[PDB]
RNA sequence: GGCCGCAGGAAGAGGAACGGAGCGAGUCCCCGCGGGCGCGAUUCCCUGAGCUGUGGGACGUGCACCCAGGACUCGCUCACACAUG
């Protein structure tokens, strides 16, 4: 997978083929993680996402 | 309450004095408990097992019907079902080795 | 001073004083189809609310999921049909659909509609879509200007054929070059296009038009109609985890960040607020007649697609407007709109048609034999009724 | 370079190994690569930790998205395995004897290099919680 | 000086009243009520509660018995039992505040306890993991009472935390946030089983009862006795007014609905809350939601169930906004002012004519 | 007496003060009765279910052992079996619709 | 009993088993004083709590 | 989109007191509650390695606790209220 990105000042994705930003840091992979329906690590993912305050519920609530 | 599943107990024969006589047709010739609830295949309680009689391998049972039921309602060879836990094996009533 | 404030709280009298100034609401921060509810034109205020439905955001979790969708970020192994099958299995729900088939190795925006939101799938499938792909050219090019000129050329209504059928027309509204890499002969392009545009075919045509030849290396959908990849987008892990958290911790919080109510898809459309009595009539397939309009938005035009909503902000149906905003404001009677697609279930609201004054009058005259059994005139009808009552069946 | 790699870091990448502990871990991995004791990637490490193996799980702190490997920390805590985050993904793959980056590797013990392994293990067991 | 105060510094249910949606600003004020903080000391106590710090010897029913001797009142309730040896936050409602006890008893609690382990574990991290395991919806057997075997039941633990561990005594402090009716003694037994070493709850203290906590407004039994004494012997209310708080402080979380003075007495007699009497209404009123209905002086009239949403209130001109759940205010606090309005007058006129 | 059949109840985890803690692994996540007899696959009674604890879908149980049994005897991931009639469905403990 | 506490810089109770806090001060018992309903020392407690400005009526009034 | 089949309707959108409250009783739910408090005399005993002097115990003795809520059902009381520009 070649497609990378870095976030703009506005907040949107700037797509790129390079592995570093103009400002030096690493670009993230554009594609999401591989998923399989047999996954039984929901407890595990939630457990540590709670610890580091990065669970989706703990973020600022969206504007509707 | 209503049981998780029900197993074939027996089939309807003639009524007898406002309760219903039924030929027992259980797998492995199992015998029901006394006052065991009898259900239709919809898991609705029609009555309770009152009498058990006849030969060991070809036995009958009467059903004391529920408050709302009537003996005229049932048709010939209509099947009845029981909670499989209040069945007993035939070996219990057969003699000790 | 904190202590000075505390002292005033216990000493001096507080009162919400009377005033003569006009009461002005601020509905700009109200959720979904209730946003700027104040700015709708008001026909009448006089009706009886029923207390049957709910505000879309605050439905019970069962009803919330059944009337909801997920802006999914599709993973890169499975097909689009397999992905919605997983979501159907996870959420323990009967029916699911999606906003456009992405190929197994393609990722990005896939609006997965759940249960009663699956009535919107045709509208979501026809919506305009944006992609970010990588074209891999078979031979070298002078520079990135040539590949940009090829994308400039293929901006417009194009001929296209499916991958391995008939020739089809598909418009590409806008196209752009993000960057090009001469070493590996890969070029990122972004394209906005209509639904059903084949991007594999576009990459082949870019290759032929340049002369070097080419194919699609990879693809990602960044937009699907109203939803984008920066708008509430969620992954298959989140969907699984949010369901699990609801199962094991009895916590709905995570599901309500994953799933959104179908009303969020319809926020672009012009609104027509119906009276609670008229709601279930429309769900059964009635005409949207003028007696039941409470409010109506500015700038409704004829043959425009409008969303018809309750006073609680639930979507009843998508509808085609037969009257303009100006006509609704001035006319006495008529058909305001006709149904395109009924969203809301039957008997969500109770069945309250034929109780009105004019409807009860018609029922009485049918009972008296002044009209026929099918509500049609006779020779004996009064000239007042026969002239005034504009039967819409015609 | 080590201090520069903190800019690239991941939200869940703690406890992070120190500059010196990072150096010790790479050399323990390189020794384990020669003896073919390591297990590389999520698919293998997940399989072997589930199967019943024990050792030290070295995670990469540059990994994104976190969903690829964020289940592994708790898989360790269920079986009392030590784990630690090193700064880079590319350095982990180079130390593991790969030409591509890698997000996780598990180093198993061996009689050849127990002195270096014990220095890492005890220091990693001593690491404070965040 | 009230003119200088921002609406965010107004007391209790009048806090941030300007951010409620205004239906109409006009009504006729009546000299009937007071602000809940300025009720005459008799009425203040009869509509009040105590955020008590329960002592460690007596049962919770003994403690509220002692409070009703001291204050000389007929009725009290207590926001969930604490066991005789347990201390901490016990909301004691007095007289007319006993109408709120179900809302207080059903609220989420927090506890700080000590578990004693019967053998050594590896360390504090092992206890911390067993607490993470017993987060979420748990099975717990309710204890036997009068030889009546209650069935296994489910109770949620929202959060858990391992505060400290002492390997010498094998003692561990834990903090738990949980649903009402959770057995913390049972939690410590299960925590011991899960570790494998065994365990018992050494000690317990409740640090929160829904809205009230030990952080602020909490008082001991000595303060209650002492405040009453000062009132009995020196006729000074000052101490009692810091021990007892008005029941409006328990209702500050609920969505509000402000009513005209004309409507107040009607609602106290059992009339449904109609829309022509609504002055102001909060954002985020939903259907079938429990709301507090208040006066313009910030007094709680009743707990009501909303039959219109916020948006529905904005569109309509008449009809049932809410039905009563429980009336708090006494009858004839305000005068009877019903039947005087335009449509109600027209109805009575047209019946007579 | 010995039941007609037995269904998988759970697997052995660590012992705890002369009774055995076990992870529950029932089909359909069914919950055992309190003081329900626990059997090995040979239909020999090892003890009775004493405690039931943990999350709804991932719960444990302790077993108060029989007169002749010892907690040292059992190995890790050893399976235990229960008479299927003294199981209950999870739906009973989940909230009412 | 076993539970002690000390106040942090924002006035929250910090529970602990240890008799001294991290700054060397003694920790208080978490539990309140034992109460008797037949206590006849109300005069006495008011008398000296007034004297040392630590009666509840003399403190800063709470913000409601 | 097009065609066929089945099912629900054949809809003009009503109602400015509907049909409430507060008590009392019976029955369920809630529901780990002989223990808690005081005084007296041989300082009433006791720094127990036994919790414990910010309290533990013995013997006299007295005292006050074991509810309050919610739901259903059958009474009594007060209303039958659209809220006065």
């Amino acid at each position: 997978m070649f497609l990378q990105y870095y976030l703009n000042e506005q907040g949107d994705r700037v797509y790129t083929l390079k592995k570093f930003d103009p400002m030096g840091q690493q670009t993230c992979s554009a594609h999401p993680a591989r998923f399989s329906p047999d996954d039984k690590y929901s407890r595990h993912r939630i457990t540590i996402k709670k610890r580091f305050k990065v669970l989706m519920t703990q973020q600022p609530r969206p504007v509707l | 309450g209503p049981p998780e599943r029900v197993v074939l107990l027996g089939e309807f024969l003639h009524p007898c004095e406002d309760d219903i006589v039924c030929k027992c047709t259980t797998d492995e010739n199992k015998v029901p408990y006394f006052n065991a609830p009898v259900y239709l295949e919809n898991k609705e309680q029609i009555g309770k097992v009152d009498e058990i009689f006849g030969q060991l391998r070809d036995f009958y049972f009467s059903v004391k019907l529920s408050e709302n039921m009537k003996a005229s309602s049932f048709k010939k060879l209509q099947k009845f079902y029981i909670d499989p836990y209040k069945l007993l094996p035939l070996q219990r009533f057969l003699p000790r080795p | 001073p904190e202590e000075d404030v505390a002292e005033i709280q216990h000493a001096e009298e507080f009162l919400i004083k009377p005033e003569s100034k006009v009461a002005k609401l601020d509905t700009s921060q109200w959720p979904l189809l209730l946003k700027n509810f104040d700015k709708l034109n008001v026909r009448t205020t006089h009706y009886t609310p029923l207390a049957c439905g709910s505000n879309p955001l605050k439905r019970e979790i069962g009803d919330y999921i059944r009337t909801g969708f997920i802006n999914l970020d599709k993973p890169s192994n499975p097909s689009s049909h397999e992905v919605v099958a997983w979501i159907r299995r996870i959420l323990r729900v009967e029916k699911t659909g999606h906003s456009g088939t992405l190929d197994p190795k393609v990722t990005g925006c896939l609006i997965v509609c759940i249960e009663r939101a699956t009535r919107l799938v045709k509208s979501q499938q026809s919506a305009g879509k944006e992609y970010v792909g990588i074209v891999r050219l078979h031979n070298a090019i002078e520079g990135g200007t040539q590949l940009s000129r090829a994308l400039e050329t293929l901006t417009g209504a194009l001929f296209q054929r499916p991958p391995l059928r008939q020739l089809r027309v598909r418009t590409i509204y806008e196209s752009k070059m993000i960057e090009y890499d001469p070493e590996r002969r890969l070029g990122i392009f972004w394209v906005s296009c209509e639904a059903g545009t084949y991007i594999r075919t576009l990459c082949v045509h870019l290759g032929l038009l340049l002369g070097v030849g080419g194919q699609m290396q990879e693809l990602r959908r960044v937009r699907s109609g109203v939803m984008s990849e920066k708008d509430h987008m969620v992954t298959m892990h989140d969907v699984l985890d949010a369901q699990w958290l609801y199962d094991n911790h009895k916590d709905e919080s995570y599901l309500r960040r994953v799933v959104y109510p179908l009303e969020k898809l319809l926020t672009s459309h012009k609104r027509l607020v119906m009276k609670d009595s008229a709601v279930n009539a429309i769900c059964y397939g009635a005409k949207i007649m003028l007696p039941g309009v409470l409010r109506y938005e500015d700038g409704i035009e004829v043959n425009q697609e409008i969303v018809v909503i309750t006073t609680k902000g639930e979507a009843i149906c998508m509808a085609i407007a037969l009257m303009t905003t100006a006509v609704i404001s001035t006319c006495d009677h008529g058909i305001v709109a006709k149904i395109k697609r009924v969203i809301m279930e039957r008997d969500t609201y109770p069945r309250k048609w034929g109780l009105g004054p004019k409807a009860s009058q018609k029922k009485l005259m049918i009972k008296q034999g002044l009209l026929d059994k099918h509500g049609k005139p006779t020779d004996s009808t009064p000239a007042t009724w026969k002239q005034e009552y504009v039967d819409y069946s015609e | 370079t080590y201090q520069e790699l903190l800019v690239n870091q991941n939200p869940i990448a703690q406890p992070l190994a120190s500059r010196r502990l990072t150096r010790k871990l790479y050399k323990c991995i390189k020794k384990a690569v020669k003896q073919k004791q390591i297990r590389r990637g999520v698919k293998e490490v997940q399989k072997f930790v589930n199967k019943g193996e024990k050792g030290i799980m070295v995670l990469a702190g540059d990994t994104l998205p976190i969903e690829v490997y964020c289940h592994l920390p708790v898989m360790c805590e269920d079986r009392n395995l030590p784990y630690v985050y090193i700064p880079s993904k590319t350095d982990l793959g180079a130390a593991a004897g790969s030409k591509r980056p890698t997000c996780v590797i598990m180093v198993k013990p061996h009689e050849e290099y127990q002195e270096a392994y014990d220095e890492c293990l005890e220091e990693v067991q001593s690491l404070p919680l965040p």
